């Protein structure tokens, strides 16, 4: 009697934490733009209270408003898009010091890109601008509002 | 250009403070790193992001940053810590990676 | 474990060209970058330049007068460094590191997991 | 058997919506910096599910981690601070077009400023940079993570 | 209701100084700004300049050669506009509006709740 | 400088499209507004933020923006809509408020 973690409505609140996360420079799912990424991240639905590790989720079974998430392959590796609605907010975990995204002065929404190997291995990406929180590894906690289906 | 004292010294068991001094384009807007280097060996990372240790670095080593200055603290100095210690940051004025000068540590 | 193993020591003439290798292991070589630093006898380290193995993008310093050139072999996971026009004061221990970070205005480069160094002597 | 809306922990998720909201230029609770503000806003706790209108809350009885919210008087009018932790995220309601804050490229957290008259009248302020979403009136939905007590 | 009531029509000489008032009501006068536009016979509107009543901060156009000056009375909720050095082609219907918005790079000014206009004739 | 057609005309019951044309510093990066102005009266706001009506403006009036152009649509033209219609936006190049030229609407 609970909505599982592999079920997202447009309007849910996602609470991702990133145990110690490294900076990427040229991430291809988000164009050619930088990112912080973690190996052992944890995705949380706030309104339902359902918590799950990112690497323990079959990401082909996750649906947004019933329909399946958008997938892209870049250099032979498959990335999954959970589109947000608004900019993704993130900050160093436990510290009030915050970070800001790549399109930090642009009226665009962000997404939440997930690499998935096929087994028990998955990465989680947050679109960033630079190393405003460090070059990594650094604990990051994110916050986003779940968005519409990509047309 | 990052400036360091050429030599810092303490008794076994005390603490040392190894400090760099850059400018607003070296350290005031960037994150500094501290390295450990015996002569004739490879340098080894100690502090990154001004205050953070990698795995396998003891709690004796701690760093900080205050404005355009940055200080490596080695609390509880023992034998085996006799090498050079030097900074590294990005200079946005020169568009280059600038280093310190290395600091000798002599155990008394 | 992540290791960088360089080439052996070399002895050149004033005006020759020295090529220093840097073998990599223990990590995905196309994920990170490789820098090159030197150490003159009696001084601290001096940065020379890097490469990014994702696409190939070199960025050298100004104190060297366009004499350095950094290339990579993707198949053998090995990065190179060719210094031409060897002046007498180019005698140094040339180090290899694993570049990682950003150079935009809040910047942080780490240079973790160095290599053991290579002495190059330019004399007669 | 429910946490009230006038009770905030450092780590809750706030979901403010702003029925049609006007642009301010020189808002004094947030320095001298711009803002969108609404008269009939609604504050929502996402983890508990408690919804309440902003104008129907006695804001002197709202507590953060038990302790009372920080208050400032500017030009003889009292403003209450619900400090966030990270930047505040906001967007045009129903639209994926987003907005961005004043310190949009600065590693700072935001707050969530509430003017309160004393009776049934209260305003809600979101720190902005310019009219990236309009000169007002415009429907805005916000999103923030509730932060530490201001020292 | 929000209303702006201006002053009556005036007839000046070439070289005089014309002062046009704009009474405000129905809103907090220190919350918003007040602009001033004109309309030559046969043309569209031409912006002249505003004021912000929060602190006092005027921003005029360039086509007028520093001849305009906009002040406010906070007590009577009335904003003024003094145009000196009246050339013959300054005969226009001078309008008063309620300035609201921003001028940073995504900009939006609305000029809602105008005033009825005031004809100023500069002749002999 | 915003350019408009001097006159647009339609039968009672049809629609008109009144369109401005600025540049990348007028309309492409800013929000345009549309005003209604009988001669000898006060101008009246119709469209703000390129597509939004105030209270008391009918559904007949609708606006849009596409690049450096912006079009006022009056769908279902009737009598009483015989006045000028003109733009307003901010020019970041001139640092000034620029207007259109006004558009006559003649009911057939």
């Amino acid at each position: 009697p609970a909505r599982p973690i592999t079920n997202w409505r447009s309007g849910d609140v996602v609470w991702v934490t990133l145990p110690s996360a490294e900076y990427a420079q040229s991430q291809s799912a988000m164009g050619s733009h930088p990112a912080y990424w973690s190996e052992e991240a944890t995705i949380i639905n706030v309104a339902t209270g359902q918590r799950a590790a990112v690497s323990s989720i079959k990401w082909d079974q996750v649906t947004l408003n019933g329909k399946a998430l958008h997938k892209e392959t870049h250099s032979g590796l498959v990335y999954y898009q959970l589109p947000l609605m608004g900019k993704i907010n993130f900050w160093q975990q436990g510290t009030t010091k915050a970070g800001y995204t790549y399109n930090y002065n642009t009226t665009d929404s962000d997404s939440l890109w997930v690499w998935w190997d096929g087994g028990s291995k998955a990465y989680l990406y947050i679109s960033t601008y630079t190393t405003m929180l460090g070059a990594g590894p650094v604990n990051i906690t994110g916050l986003g509002a779940v968005g519409p289906n990509p047309v | 250009v990052l400036t360091q004292p050429p030599s810092v010294s303490a008794a076994p068991g005390q603490r040392v403070t190894i400090s760099c001094s850059g400018s607003n384009s070296n350290i005031g807007h960037n994150y500094v790193c501290w390295y450990h280097h015996l002569p004739g060996t490879a340098p080894k990372l100690l502090i990154y992001d001004n205050n953070k240790r990698p795995s396998g670095i003891p709690d004796r080593f701690s760093g900080s940053k205050s404005g355009t200055s940055a200080t490596l603290a080695i609390t509880g100095l023992q034998t085996g810590d006799e090498a050079d210690y030097f900074c590294e940051t990005w200079d946005s004025s020169l568009s280059a990676v600038v280093f310190g000068g290395g600091t000798k540590v002599t155990v008394l | 474990q992540v290791q960088l193993v360089q080439s052996g020591t070399e002895l050149k003439k004033p005006g020759a060209s020295v090529t220093v290798s840097c073998q990599a292991s223990g990590y995905t070589f196309t994920r990170y970058g490789v820098s090159w630093m030197r150490q003159a006898p009696g001084q601290g380290l001096e940065w020379m330049g890097w490469i990014s193995v994702h696409n190939g993008h070199t960025t050298y310093s100004q104190s060297v007068q366009g004499r350095v050139t950094v290339t990579t072999d993707t198949s053998t996971n090995t990065a190179y460094m060719t210094l031409r026009g060897l002046r007498t004061d180019d005698t140094a221990v040339y180090y290899c590191a694993r570049y990682r970070g950003s150079t935009v205005v809040p910047a942080a480069i780490v240079f973790d997991f160095w290599g053991q160094g290579t002495l190059v002597t330019v004399s007669s």
